[PDB]
RNA sequence: GUAUGUCAAAAGGGAAACAGCCCAGAACAAGAGUUAAGGUUCCAAAAUUAUUAUUAAGUGAAAUAAAGAAAGUUUUUAUA
RNA sequence: CAGGCUAAUUUGCGCAAGAGUGUACAAAAUGAGUGCGCGGUUUGGCACCUCGAUGUCGGCUUGACUAAUCCUCAUGGAUGCAGAAACUAUGUAGGGUACGACUGUUCGUCGAUUAAAAAGUUACAUGAGCUGGGUUAAAUACGUCGUGAGACAGUAUGGUU
RNA sequence: GUGCUGAAAGCAUAUAGGCACGAAAUUUACCUUAAGAUAUUUCUUAAAUAUACGUAAGAAAAUAUUACGUUAAUAGGCUUA
């Protein structure tokens, strides 16, 4: 029981991950070599990704019951890579219980109207438990189209250095060598 | 029929897996079984007849290990997994050009 | 034009093409023949 | 492809200018494969192309000739492209140095053709109006693209000229699509000797 | 979702963020690109309030005979404009008639205390195009206005039912009176199908209900003559609501707007007759503050004794 | 009718839901225990695990629609 | 009775092949006897649900849906597309498809208009929404059958919805 | 359904690639209802405002909605046309 007793504010705390829909991921990338054909994370491969951070499943203390899930900034969405022809062949589908309104609607012409982010949205909608937490959990998923957004300065930081940023990684190690200086 | 019995007619790459190691484990009990036999220079007429007239898993082409003989199919085949207890139950032989 | 299951070249000069083919759909298989217009065929529908 | 391998003759006077890779930033893309701006010019004009990137070009300055060639001939796309490639960069060679031409006859009792200008219409200023009278209750009026000139040497006869291939084919291709040829009169317009095999009675 | 094909939440702001001028393509939906697929339909001008009066029928000089509803004009002014950066679009508060400042809630006393406008009777908004049908704030609109022939698009609340039925309702054609008919001569009948159509009544079908008091517009009216002094506007046709009822006059949506002489000759005659309409206002919202400024310290009742 | 099993009188795991099918026979608790059928990106416990080919159709991915057509594509065997 | 399973069969269709018709010429039209199928709208087969109760043929009222299309819109082929009209076929179900005589009738026949006066599913949609002419109770008669009481996908008049 | 350029495949080809024509269906537009961001150099320190009561109504099954209440034409009466 001593695992869990102390000061538990920072592992239930809401961190503010950030993620760009276009830049290369060679680990949620099916295309590993060369180097220069690593593709981004596909639709569905990076809302799988999503869906755990909004779960807190990455975190050691994670409770289905309890919402310690995080925050995801997703930018680039503009460009989110689909293969196949899924851009133009796929269809979302709709009813209000009144037959004859069958709304359809395909995915380009969705990101006409809503962007490329509500079809994020729905693919991380889906991946999420179908219970009282599923709009808690999807309405932390703050997406957009470009690289702006209002949650520039919530991303978190190590040492004055964005994760994912390009010297990130340098910051990190810096602060754990000092950490060890004590008993 | 209205009665839905889910049964695919082609076996998934995790069934085939353990059926591969099913077919190989009854080799080794028919093996451990004749060498003991052999040492103490004695035979059994069940497994002369085993080693006679069935081959190993190392011997039986792919569409022995995941298919039988059915009279019944367009092709005279029909998947191994459609055979009552086919988990506990022996079966590679079928009909000679079927 | 002759919808068919089966299209045939029924001359020299008929021609198998697959047309309408996009990224929102497969196309057809077609018979183009610039002799004879009774020639002309198609394979699927829409 | 066969075509790809011969040469391109460049004549006198034409110039061609290979630009260098670049890649024009789509923020619907995550990746835009590199391409190369060539220009073509010379005493009638000057057109331009935007070539894939694994095309390359042996601009031969000293016997003014250019060979293409691809990075992989396995590949469909680059096959595809070689040929592409070389086709319209001869038709450039050859339509900024002596031109593209179009003839169309209009065949039929009562046809005629007349270049004007309609300032009410103009797309640009000094927009070329072809005039057709083809039958129809209302007169038909079409105006050139920028870059081609009209012509009627005859009233039954239309002359289009530009460096452009694509677009003067392309333009005269509206013209007869207002009457395409009939079998059983041979009325309508056809286009540099196009015909058409009338019927019996 | 809840609306549409949208699953955002409806507190967050993301739209300033998704900028065209970045690169993004421009969207379908939205304030931009619902103005883009509604400027040839959108009218130039603004329109007025009107009280409907009654009918009659209009007399040519030759023999025409002519129905025409009466459409009266009672001190209509501008109130405001809404500009498509403060608002998301293009329009003008138009007012009619007056009020007594007892019955004038203090929220409007102030509304119309900072704009020099004597409280209003109603309100309402009338869309232009672009920002040229803006007019200045306090100027008067009269009948002239409009011009003769000129088609406009009249709404108006139409006349209250009350409960209908199935036949005055939605034109049902009711059952036999006495064939046999047993306590069903008015009535709908069936509701829908047995348990192969749901099982259920199927949303949007047609059952009794209230009718009436609800908006209608009448399109393509001329009008047939135009009085300045008794503040008239005659439109052939009929109108929806009743006697002394306000209604909504404007340009036609579905007709080419007036000639361009005309949207500048009324134009000039606002400038005529109100030669000072922004120093008028200027004065207005000047007061407004030191008034302002005194109910917050509370030494309001001073100024009203000053003089 | 016959042969074998289950259900009936059998819960539990798998087959989306499931009397009869694949596993396995519930006296009661504890265990990141060991396993069967079955599975391992997310809903949802466990591989976004390695190797070699095929498909570009979302075909297909836990209920094979037929004969048949065709410069779709790959391999193999001939052959110029 | 309706639903379920099934699909011999149908008053529902498609694809393949091509004897033959088309003055000529297989595939404009036409398509013997067949083969391979879809479909679930007919007559059946089974008897799985309901006999401590699932009201039934037509009509009226009010719908919703399918598309294998009668009209309207775009369009390919047509020695057999001159034009016009029409035939055939590919898209397409937004709207419309009315009136009257006969019959309980669905259906069907017929009159006269019309751009056209096409169909089907929904417990052969809808009787705790209506009607009750038919079917199917007690009464009575005719014919037929039975020795008789009586019976009859035989016919009549009447009959608590 | 009909085209232009144009190769893979020296040709051909509206096949790949680059452009386009095109229907009572669709979408938009138009109409109503809902939605309620937002706007006003708007109001409020125990209020602004709202309701109740009374006279009513462009409203009306109840409810609600929309006006008025003496500094007032809301309803009735009265006078005139
Ligand atoms: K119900
Ligand atoms: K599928
Ligand atoms: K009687
Ligand atoms: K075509
Ligand atoms: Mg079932
Ligand atoms: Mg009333
Ligand atoms: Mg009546
Ligand atoms: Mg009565
Ligand atoms: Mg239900
Ligand atoms: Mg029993
Ligand atoms: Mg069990
Ligand atoms: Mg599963
Ligand atoms: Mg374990
Ligand atoms: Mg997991
Ligand atoms: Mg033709
Ligand atoms: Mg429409
Ligand atoms: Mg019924
Ligand atoms: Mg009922
Ligand atoms: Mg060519
Ligand atoms: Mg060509
Ligand atoms: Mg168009
Ligand atoms: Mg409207
Ligand atoms: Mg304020
Ligand atoms: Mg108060
Ligand atoms: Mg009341
Ligand atoms: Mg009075
Ligand atoms: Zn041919």
């Amino acid at each position: 029981m001593s695992q869990t007793v102390g000061a538990t504010r920072l592992a239930y705390s809401r961190v503010w991950h950030h993620i760009s829909a276009v830049t290369p991921h060679p680990t949620l990338s099916t295309i590993k070599a060369p180097s220069e054909a690593i593709t981004p994370p596909s639709l569905g491969r990076l809302a799988s990704r999503i869906a755990t951070i909004l779960m807190g499943k990455h975190k050691p203390i994670w409770d289905p019951s309890t919402d310690c899930g995080d925050y995801v900034v997703v930018t680039n969405c503009a460009g989110l890579y689909t293969t196949g022809h899924k851009k133009w062949r796929k269809t979302y589908y709709r009813h209000n219980t009144r037959p004859g309104s069958l709304q359809a609607i395909t995915m380009d012409a969705l990101m006409e109207k809503h962007g490329g982010a509500e079809v994020l949205r729905k693919a991380v909608s889906g991946m999420l438990p179908k219970n009282r937490l599923r709009d808690k959990r999807l309405a932390r998923l703050k997406a957009f189209e470009g690289d702006a957004h209002p949650y520039k300065e919530n991303l978190v930081r190590f040492g004055g250095k964005v994760v994912g940023a390009p010297g990130w990684e340098e910051a990190v190690k810096a602060i754990r060598e000092a950490d060890m200086e004590r008993l | 029929g209205g009665l839905l019995w889910k049964i695919p007619w082609r076996m998934s790459k995790f069934q085939k897996l353990r059926q591969r190691r099913r077919l190989r484990a009854v080799d080794n009990v028919v093996a451990t079984i004749e060498n003991a036999l052999a040492k103490k220079g004695e035979t059994v007429k069940a497994v002369e007849r085993w080693r006679a007239e069935m081959p190993t898993e190392a011997e039986m082409l792919p569409k022995d290990k995941y298919t039988i003989f059915d009279r019944k199919e367009k092709r005279y085949r029909k998947g191994i997994h459609k055979l009552p207890k086919w988990t506990r139950v022996s079966q590679r032989v079928n009909p000679p050009g079927y | 034009m002759k919808v068919h299951s089966a299209i045939k070249k029924r001359c020299e000069h008929c021609k198998v093409v697959r047309r309408k083919a996009n990224k929102r759909q497969n196309g057809y298989l077609y018979i183009i023949c610039p002799a004879n217009p009774r020639h002309k065929q198609r394979q699927g529908y829409r | 492809s066969k075509l790809g391998r011969t040469p391109l003759s460049i004549p006198p006077g034409v110039e061609i200018t290979i630009g260098e890779p670049f890649v024009k930033r789509d923020m619907t893309q995550w990746k835009q494969q590199p391409k190369r701006k060539i220009t073509v010019q010379g005493p009638l004009g000057q057109l331009e192309m935007d070539i894939p990137d694994f095309i390359k070009i042996d601009h031969d300055a000293e016997a003014r000739r250019a060979t293409l060639s691809v990075a992989n001939r396995d590949e469909k796309e680059q096959r595809e492209m070689w040929g592409t490639t070389w086709a319209y960069l001869n038709r450039f060679i050859m339509g900024v140095s002596e031109g593209h031409t179009a003839v169309l006859r209009l065949v039929g009792i009562g046809y005629r053709a007349t270049i004007d200008t309609r300032p009410e219409k103009e797309e640009y200023p000094g927009q070329q109006f072809v005039c057709l009278k083809l039958g129809f209750s209302h007169p038909v009026e079409m105006g050139v693209p920028k870059g081609m000139k009209a012509s009627t040497p005859q009233p039954t006869r239309i002359l289009l000229e530009g460096i452009n291939r694509e677009q003067v084919m392309t333009f005269a291709a509206d013209i007869r699509r207002w009457r395409v040829p009939e079998p059983y009169k041979g009325k309508g317009i056809f286009v540099n000797g196009e015909t058409i095999k009338l019927k019996q009675k | 979702v809840k609306y549409g094909w949208s699953t955002l939440p409806k507190r967050s702001r993301p739209t300033r963020f998704n900028q065209v001028t970045q690169g993004l393509p421009a969207p379908t939906s939205g304030p931009a690109a619902a103005l883009k697929r509604r400027e040839k339909t959108t009218p130039l001008r603004t329109g007025v309030l009107a009280v409907k009066k009654g009918m009659t029928v209009f007399m040519g000089r030759t023999g025409a005979r002519i129905p025409c509803t009466v459409l009266q004009l009672d001190r209509v002014q501008v109130v405001a404009n809404k500009t498509r950066a403060k608002n998301g679009y293009w329009a003008v508060q138009v007012g009619l008639g007056e009020r007594r400042a007892e019955n004038v809630g203090a929220p409007q006393l102030g509304y119309y205390e900072a704009k020099g406008i004597p409280p209003k009777q109603t309100l309402a908004e009338f869309k232009v195009r672009n920002q040229d049908g803006l007019l200045p704030v306090g100027v008067q609109l009269f009948p002239d206005w409009f011009h003769v022939g000129q088609v406009v698009d009249v709404r108006g609340i139409t006349r209250g039912m009350g409960f209908a039925g199935g036949m005055k309702r939605h034109g049902f054609a009711g059952q036999e009176a006495s064939h046999g008919n047993s306590l069903n001569h008015r009535t709908i009948g069936s509701v829908g199908g047995s348990q192969g159509s749901g099982s259920r009544v199927l949303p949007g079908k047609k059952m009794p209900g209230r009718m009436g008091a609800q908006q209608h517009t009448v399109q393509n009216l001329p009008i047939l003559m135009v009085d300045n002094e008794l503040g008239i506007v005659v439109v052939k046709g009929a109108v929806a609501g009743h006697k002394g009822a306000v209604v909504k006059v404007q340009d036609a949506v579905k007709k080419a707007p007036p000639p361009e002489e005309f949207v500048e000759a009324t134009k000039q005659l606002l400038n005529e007759r109100f030669p000072d309409a922004e120093e008028k206002l200027q004065a207005a919202r000047k007061l407004h503050l030191e008034l302002k400024e005194a109910r917050r310290q509370g030494l309001i009742d001073s100024l009203i004794k000053n003089g």
